């Protein structure tokens, strides 16, 4: 069980061992439609490094479609500003290589070469609830 | 003579020569040859004084002057490029002399400079790096406010100049022009050096930032990240104020006042729409002046944060669709309250905590009330009626809640108030709605609680509003030279009033009616004493005021762009009343046009009275003595004819601010009809 | 080299300060140094290359504080297996620093360091002290460099291996846990998505 709320497994392969159990082998519920996710969604879900979510000693994930859901509700809610990474660079006093950005529209984490993209394409970084965003390739062609 | 680099020595070698040789030529050739070149003058010295006195003489020679002139105007363009692609700065950190001794010239302000000379230094100028800024800026923190004054006064005529021979429109924007923007951000730098040369109270008056925590939607995606504590991450701050370490709000008080960094020309000629665009998107080719706030006057503050509130509420309305669509749910685009004219405060607060509490993020959106058994469409006067309701209940002595002063005729915390921190929360939300729904309350507030609402506490300064009789007793407590301990007998311990009067003895501190005050230790006391008055007695139920205030401002750009005092202006209103501007605006209903003998009378009238005539008129026709953000211009008073000539006095409906005037057969019947009205009611 | 050793214990733990990893999201170009994959919660780095790891607390942990790295085989049938550095490696010049021919695992940039062979189960491990976030930080990263290849024969021979990264106090007491796996190879962005392929295609 996990019940004890500061010592459960965080990141789904964590879960995998500790459930004594593999990726091909686990079934889990979308923390909003207690839905059961397709094996599909399971693999991006921890291909998008998303912590699990915890009540009453169950995990549980979350499912594609909720999950671009309230993104883009928690997009259309929390709008800061919106910078150029070069900008964004000099406000953080790092490369943008470092930084921590996540896709606005399904949470993935940005990748250097997508980083580059958006330099390439002078295209801006979203701060929302003040932590920054992009678009992932998967999501800048649609 | 030719040298590389220049000093106050070598320049008189040269003053005696040119005088003796009866030509200036020479010693033009040497300055237009020394201050055409950038290293030259890098290399020459952070010798101000030689700096002052090299200038003081040198300047007494007209043709020495338009050399200096057209060397500065060959220099700049060649600064801006080593800043720009060579990063000089950076290999030479005394790159910034340069820019120090073209400083100390004072003729820079004269018009031949403002012209070209001067603009271009802008330019060049506004790139240093944010490293060599904080340098500079550090330094002119240490001189005289005249000096201030001289420099704020060079970039003002500068602004001035620019905005006054350029023709500004809507497809010529003041975003778009280079030698503003420039001079602009030079002003920037020396209205921070202003801000820091303040006095500045870091150390004994910071408040935490309560927020209040977000709808589980936003909970469930910020624990699916790693956010679970992280939700502290304070507004967009100035990265000026990042690196001096110092915020606008941490100065107690100004070399220079505030207010004399608004350029007015600017501000008649700003769209502040398009200058929240790019304040909320970066673009490389357009500036933001909101970035700049100290030189945006009250009124185009308050309309950037208008359109601030409706882009939101607008975004509120959009996920309440998006929500419809996805899950079937239907959600309220208005933050609609409905009350009983018995129980309004009841009503209200069930209301809004049951909305606060179901779901925080309702309270941003659009205010719409409803009187229960009352039949209307809330165009914002069914809201003015209900904010005058809830303020004239709050404040009623018989609910405890406030205690009113004779003096100042200002509203202070009850400390002994037995009320719930319910109403305490309402009040906060009130005041954060009015702002939120731009309309002005009847509310009379001591400077602290602007402060306090900002997270600074109330300091023994601020006594000077709200306690008088206290703010001078613990004044002259202070000026005193006699042993304190036997000449006043006072402890640590004080006496304050409970609601059936009774005098409750608090200690200052443990033990406190054994602890003397001592010549010592009254500094302490009064900071103490202070902070008891203004926090530790109320601050049961300041918090949950605080509290309230924030569930409605907690993302808005409220506390960057304005300060305690242009938060009062902002709910209250502002105090200067200007007839003409009302006059301008003004509306005729009925059958009365502003051609009309009677409409003409009555402005002679209304122009030849007293201001608290005024302000008594303003009462009457508006139901408040002040006027909006903007003045009275922005008052849209409708004078209605109210039939023919009677002996009836003129009457008023504060809601909608309608005139109900008679068509009076004299100047004289309606001046003494107009003038009874305004003073009996 | 010793042939048998104890098993310590991989489950993660937070404990009292929310002790946590973090890694720079790399991509997976040829030309990459080093490279993370979320989904096999495994680093891939070049032989001797800088793999940077972030450190993050919820409260920051007690004065004296240490962080420690100790590598351990994750096939159960080899976790009783000490792991070293390959014989061919051992023997060579580049262990001109102050950690021993035979440790895997060195750190780069913290003097600090100390290379710790576990009294009783003589297993190799290195240990710096915790240091708190840099102004304007959330977090502290560390650099740490594997010295010889997971291809290697005589040393792990293909054998995949977990680092298992504790938070400890002055006296060694567990604070908090967590681990992760590593493969230290000649191309990591093939290999990182080579790994990563065939597991979606399972
Ligand atoms: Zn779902
Ligand atoms: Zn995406
Ligand atoms: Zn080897």
């Amino acid at each position: 069980m996990f019940q004890d709320p500061q010592e459960r497994p965080r990141k789904l392969p964590q879960l995998c061992t500790e459930l004594q159990t593999t990726i091909h082998d686990i079934i889990l519920e979308c923390v909003y439609c207690k839905q059961q996710l397709l094996r599909r969604e399971v693999y991006d879900f921890a291909f998008r490094d998303l912590c699990i979510v915890y009540r009453d000693g169950n995990p549980y994930a979350v499912c594609d479609k909720c999950l671009k859901f309230y993104s883009k509700i928690s997009e259309y809610r929390h709008y800061s500003y919106s910078l150029y990474g070069t900008t964004l660079e000099q406000q953080y006093n790092k490369p943008l290589s470092d930084l921590l950005i996540r896709c606005i529209n399904c949470q993935k984490p940005l990748s250097p070469e997508e980083k580059q993209r958006h330099l390439d394409k002078k295209q801006r970084f979203h701060n929302i609830r003040g932590r920054w965003t992009g678009r992932c390739m998967s999501c800048s062609r649609s | 003579k030719d040298v590389t680099y220049l000093t106050e020595e070598k320049v008189y070698e040269i003053l005696e020569l040119c005088r003796e040789r009866e030509d200036y030529s020479p010693l033009i050739r040497v300055i237009g040859r020394v201050f055409s070149s950038a290293e030259a003058l890098v290399q020459s010295f952070v010798d101000i004084d030689a700096i002052r006195r090299v200038y003081t003489r040198l300047l007494s020679n007209e043709k020495i002057e338009t050399a200096f002139l057209n060397a500065l105007v060959y220099l700049s363009p060649n600064v801006e490029c080593d800043l720009t692609y060579h990063n000089v700065y950076s290999r030479d950190p005394n790159y910034l002399n340069l820019f120090i001794i073209v400083m100390e010239n004072r003729n820079l302000h004269s018009p031949e400079y403002l012209e070209m000379a001067l603009p271009l230094f802008c330019k060049a100028m506004s790139k240093l790096p944010l490293a060599a800024q904080g340098k500079l800026i550090r330094l002119w923190s240490k001189y005289n406010a005249d000096q201030i004054r001289r420099m704020m006064e060079t970039f003002q005529q500068l602004i001035t100049y620019k905005v006054i021979s350029n023709e500004f429109n809507s497809r010529n924007l003041v975003n778009d022009d280079d030698a503003i923007v420039a001079a602009s951000k030079c002003l920037k730098m020396v209205y921070y050096a202003n801000v820091v040369g303040g006095e500045v109270d870091t150390n004994h008056n910071e408040e935490d930032d309560e927020e209040p925590i977000p709808e589980s939607s936003e909970l469930t995606l910020q624990e699916l990240l790693g956010e679970e504590r992280r939700n502290k991450k304070g507004p967009r701050v100035d990265p000026l104020e990042t690196e001096l370490g110092v915020k606008t709000l941490d100065c107690r008080k100004p070399l220079i006042p505030f207010e004399e960094f608004i350029n007015e020309p600017l501000n008649e000629v700003l769209e502040m729409d398009k200058d929240y665009t790019f304040f909320k998107v970066e673009t490389e080719n357009k500036f933001s002046f909101m970035t700049c706030p100290f030189i945006l006057n009250a009124v185009t503050k308050n309309l950037g944060l208008y359109y601030d509130n409706r882009i939101r509420m607008y975004s509120e309305r959009r996920i309440t669709v998006l929500y419809s669509l996805v899950q079937g749910q239907q959600l309220n685009p208005y933050l609609r309250l409905k009350v009983r004219r018995d129980h309004i405060i009841d009503d209200a607060l069930v209301r809004l905590e049951m909305i606060a509490m179901e779901n925080p993020a309702d309270l941003k959106k659009q205010l719409y009330v409803e009187f229960e058994g009352e039949q209307g469409v809330d165009e914002g006067g069914v809201s003015k009626e209900f904010f005058q309701l809830v303020v004239e209940e709050i404040f009623n002595p018989d609910i405890g809640m406030f205690t009113y002063d004779e003096s100042t005729k200002l509203f202070w915390f009850n400390p002994s108030s037995f009320e719930t921190e319910g109403q305490f929360t309402l009040i906060g939300i009130v005041l954060g709605l009015a702002i939120y729904n731009n309309c002005i309350l009847d509310v009379h507030f001591p400077m602290v609680v602007y402060r306090k609402l900002m997270g600074k506490k109330g300091t023994f300064r601020d006594l000077g509003d709200s306690h008088p009789v206290l703010y001078q007793s613990l004044k002259d407590l202070l000026e005193y030279e006699g042993n304190v301990e036997d000449d006043m007998m006072i402890t640590f311990q004080i006496s304050q009033t409970d609601l059936f009067g009774n005098p409750m003895m608090y200690d200052l501190k443990e033990n406190g009616d054994k602890i003397p005050i001592t010549n010592e230790n009254r500094k302490e006391f009064v900071n103490l004493y202070s902070d008891y008055i203004l926090n530790k007695s109320v601050e049961k139920q300041f918090k949950a005021f605080r509290r309230g205030f924030h569930m409605v401002t907690n993302e808005s750009p409220l506390k960057y762009l304005f300060r305690p005092e242009e938060i009062e202006l902002l709910i209250c209103g502002s105090r200067n009343l200007d007839f003409q501007a009302l006059e301008e605006t003004t509306e005729y209903d009925g059958g009365y046009t502003r051609d009309s003998v009677l409409i003409r009378e009555f402005w002679e009238i209304v122009h030849s009275f007293t201001d608290e005539q005024k302000r008594l008129f303003l009462q009457f026709t508006t139901g408040t003595d002040r006027a909006p953000v903007g003045g009275l211009g922005k008052l849209k008073m409708i004078i209605a004819k109210n039939g023919p000539d009677t002996e009836r006095l003129p009457t008023s409906h504060t809601c909608f601010n309608v005139l109900l005037l008679p068509e009076y057969s004299s100047k004289e019947k309606l001046k003494e009809r107009l003038l009874k009205a305004i003073t009996y009611a | 080299w010793p042939l048998s050793s104890s098993v310590p214990s991989q489950k993660t733990y937070q404990g009292s300060y929310g002790f946590r990893l973090g890694f720079l999201h790399s991509g997976t170009a040829k030309s990459v140094t080093c490279t993370y994959s979320p989904a096999l919660n495994k680093m891939f780095c070049q032989l001797a290359k800088t793999c940077p790891v972030q450190l993050w607390v919820d409260s920051t942990p007690p004065p004296g504080t240490r962080v420690r790295a100790m590598a351990i085989y994750k096939q159960s049938q080899h976790m009783t297996e000490v792991v070293r550095r390959c014989p061919h490696h051992e023997r060579c010049s580049d262990s001109d620093g102050l950690a021993p021919p035979q440790h895997l695992i060195r750190v780069e940039g913290n003097l600090r360091v100390e290379y710790l062979d576990d009294r009783n189960t003589f297993r190799h491990s290195v240990v710096v002290p915790y240091e708190p976030p840099e102004v304007g930080s959330d977090c502290t990263t560390i650099h740490y460099n594997y010295m010889c290849n997971s291809s290697c024969m005589g040393g792990m021979n293909r054998r995949p291996i977990l680092t298992i990264i504790t938070l400890e106090d002055s006296s060694g007491n567990l604070l908090g846990r967590n681990s992760f796996e590593v493969r230290v190879c000649a191309c990591p962005g093939r290999d990182r998505r080579t790994e990563e392929e065939n597991l979606r295609k399972k």
